[PDB]
RNA sequence: UAAGGUGAUAUGAACCGUUAUAACCGGCGAUUUCCGAAUGGGGAAACCCAGUGUGUUUCGACACACUAUCAUUAACUGAAUCCAUAGGUUAAUGAGGCGAACCGGGGGAACUGAAACAUCUAAGUACCCCGAGGAAAAGAAAUCAACCGAGAUUCCCCCAG
RNA sequence: AGGGUGACAGCCCCGUACACAAAAAUGCACAUGCUGUGAGCUCGAUGAGUAGGGCGGGACACGUGGUAUCCUGUCUGAAUA
RNA sequence: UUUUGUAUAAUGGGUCAGCGACUUAUAUUCUGUAGCAAGGUUAACCGAAUAGGGGAGCCGAAGGGAAACCGAGUCUUAACUGGGCGUUAAGUUGCAGGGUAUAGACCCGAAACCCGGUGAUCUAGCCAUGGGCAGGUUGAAGGUUGGGUAACACUAACUGGAGGACCGAACCGACUAAUGUUGAAAAAUUAGCGGAUGACUUGUGGCUGGGGGUGAAAGGCCAAUCAAACCGGGAGAUAGCU
RNA sequence: GUUUAUUAAAAACACAGCACUGUGCAAACACGAAAGUGGACGUAUACGGUGUGACGCCUGCCCGGUGCCGGAAGGUUAAUU
RNA sequence: UGAGCCUUGAUGGAAGUGUGGACGCCAGUCUGCAUGGCUUUAAUGUUUGAUGUUCUAACGUUGACCCGUAAUCCGGGUUGCGGACAGUGUCUGGUGGGUAGUUUGACUGGGGCGGUCU
RNA sequence: GCUUGACUGCGAGCGUGACGGCGCGAGCAGGUGCGAAAGCAGGUCAUAGUGAUCCGGUGGUUCUGAAUGGAAGGGCCAUC
């Protein structure tokens, strides 16, 4: 008697994954209850993909935050107003707020999530690399620099 | 009758026949002992004079495949 | 079919017919009390008690008809429990019980023989029990053969005491 | 052939070989109507608690014997052209 | 008839008449007989059915060795000697008879064993529901009162009415003797006898079934039957006996 | 009181009393392949089995053998693997 | 708690100064806790058997309810109790005149006893 | 003193048995031992000292071996 546990199940119980056992546990209740489930093929066979449907369904249709690398990339000159401050420091805060979503014009809106600024960027014009952080593995490329009016 | 229910396995007829060979009629009973089965889609804790072994096919084949026939049989149940 | 008839012990009486249904013979129907599976309930078989209806009726009720059990099916109901089952009602069909042998199956003696008696034999016989048809059973190789081949089953004679 | 008639009858009587006969009712061959069956062809598929096995028995002419093969109550349990 | 032996006083027969026991089937071997002859003969079945067809097969013409094998030889043995068994035998198939085998096996006959049923209207317990027990006697426990005591004991009358109690009919039983013993009767009659309010007796119906029941226990009873009822069957049991 | 109906009525059986022993209730035990039932609509002051046989006085010694009870550490030991 | 397998110990990043175990050629010591500059046995996982625990979810309940149902049967449900025990099936050791089938010799100056039997 | 004839294969022909069996045996063949040799030796001076068959065990054998090769098993010999 294999079965596939469908929940906890103790030292065995691994949700969706089968497993040997012993009769007397099954059809007395790992089954009758709710744990469990013979292995008489289509159990498994009809659905082989079953978990594909993650691992592969849902898995490689996922590539929005990842096409940010290459699309939130290919912008013309990004550059966000930070209001200059005495040939020096500053007068506005901008962090990671602005360099994930100043395209608002564009309609190509999107979060304060996608960041590439692991400290306060203080206040100077540096070339401001703020790139998408949206996307973990495959960032993205974009930036910005400290200006003002 | 004290029958397997599942798969008939009445009660046979046959010898002691112990050492000397001494002949002395018997017969050789099942198992059965009328298990408590869940067969969930029915939602009904169906209940019936099995055999072991003969009760390993409920497993095999199905509550529900055994079921098929034994009612379709024209077996209670 | 035909000149005779009303079965027999049975005469007699009273009759029916002598051309074409007098009687008699075969086909097919009508009737077909009560008991009996016996089936509306019951019971010492051939008898006792009931329900619901009617042809009627002087409408007292006279009788007569249907009402067992189980199985399948259909419809309608319908508990613990929301549902859902179980249970219930009705209708429709079918069964039920007799049976001589033969046949399939379930269970299965002992006497006896062995010059005693356990293994062994009688014998899968006697017997009991369920089932089936005019036949039943069996039957189209996971069969044989022996390096050649045969080609389902069944029954006969050989093989062979 | 046989039977009867007051003793043994081919020709007395009933029959006998032979020749024919059915409104009807059915057994069974065919013949077809209706209901059900579904042929036919292409590409398929090809019988698992089964075969084997251990224990106790039963069937095979075959009394476990060196003992195949068959059925199994009981515990097991495969390959898959 | 049975016996060493019977007139035997040892068995069987009253008599008569009818009935009453070595058969039948298949096989095997002899003998007589018939056919054919190193050959003889078919079985089933077919069948213009006692024909004819069919030679599947059976027996015989070769035996020896445990066999492989060999062969008028062959085994035994190292033996190429001897010795054993064989070779100068007619067989086969019907028909009739003798004997044997298997069957009931000449006929009659057990005491029993096994299977399936029929019986508790007799009897043995028990269950439910009804009935019966003339008359006579004994007098327990308890109590009311008198006394008695510190109070109780204790006590005496009367009352009361117990008891597998007493005497004795019906009723139930059965100790003795006689008679009966082809009875009046397949267990009684007569004269006595025991119990007779009880573990009593009795009517009606009911339940226990055979290796089972029931039993205040004798192996008693279970329908005039009981160390395993009765009926039918196995079954023509078996019978070295009569 | 009971008993061999039909040769034995007794010194035989039964009895009240006694002792041992089992039985905690779904009791022990008995009928029954089982279900079920009696035991008992009872529950250890109860029920079964065995032996003795009112009552009075008593009921001595033997546990080696057989049986029953308790222990079971160790020796031997089945199917199973 | 034995049985084994896997891995990690003891035979075959620097001393020196406190404090464990491991049998012993001891003229032995080997191996661990503060400071100072591939054979024998032991743990952890692990699978397997053995004791004995607790759990519930088979299985039992001749506890109490409910419904079938104006039923001390039966069935389904609720709950309580018990619980992988009990019980049953196959196999297996013991016990087993409760039951059953049988055996239990012949000679013999009758049989038995005794004696005999080649 | 020396040895293993208590040898192996057979056996003319006889004795004794209902039968199964039991006994006597010159001589033959192969090899042995004792003796110079003639010869003697196939257990003991002789007559008791013993169990049929079955079922199996052990060694041998190219006898057989169920399609064929083997093998189990069967036969033959020896023997328990
Ligand atoms: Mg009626
Ligand atoms: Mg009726
Ligand atoms: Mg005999
Ligand atoms: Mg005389
Ligand atoms: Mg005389
Ligand atoms: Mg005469
Ligand atoms: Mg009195
Ligand atoms: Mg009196
Ligand atoms: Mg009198
Ligand atoms: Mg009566
Ligand atoms: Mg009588
Ligand atoms: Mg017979
Ligand atoms: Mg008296
Ligand atoms: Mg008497
Ligand atoms: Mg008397
Ligand atoms: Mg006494
Ligand atoms: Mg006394
Ligand atoms: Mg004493
Ligand atoms: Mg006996
Ligand atoms: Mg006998
Ligand atoms: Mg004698
Ligand atoms: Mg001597």
């Amino acid at each position: 008697m294999q079965v596939i546990l469908l929940d906890k199940v103790a030292n065995l119980g691994s949700l969706g994954d089968q497993v040997n056992v012993k009769a007397g546990y099954a059809r007395n209740f790992l089954v009758p209850q709710g744990k469990a489930v013979p292995a008489t093929k289509k159990n498994i066979e009809f659905f082989e993909a079953r978990r594909a449907e993650l691992e592969a369904k849902l898995a490689e249709v996922l590539a929005a935050a990842n096409a940010r690398a290459e699309k939130i990339n290919a912008l013309e000159t990004v550059t966000i107003a930070s209001k200059a401050g005495d040939e020096g420091k500053l007068f506005g805060s901008i962090g990671t707020r602005d360099i994930a979503d100043a395209v608002t014009a564009a309609g190509v809106e999107v979060a304060k999530s996608e960041v590439r600024l692991p400290n306060g960027v203080l206040r100077t014009t540096g070339e401001h690399e703020v790139s998408f952080q949206v996307h973990s593995e495959v960032f993205a490329k974009v930036i910005v620099n400290v200006v003002a009016e | 009758s004290r029958v397997c229910q599942v798969t008939g396995k009445r009660p046979v007829t046959g010898n002691n026949r112990s050492h000397a060979l001494n002949a002395t009629k018997r017969r050789f009973l099942p198992n059965l002992h009328s298990h408590r089965f869940w067969v969930e889609s029915e939602k009904r804790f169906v209940t019936l004079r099995v055999s072991a072994k003969g009760m390993r096919v409920i497993d095999k084949k199905g509550i529900d495949t055994v079921l098929a026939e034994l009612r379709a049989r024209g077996e209670k149940y």
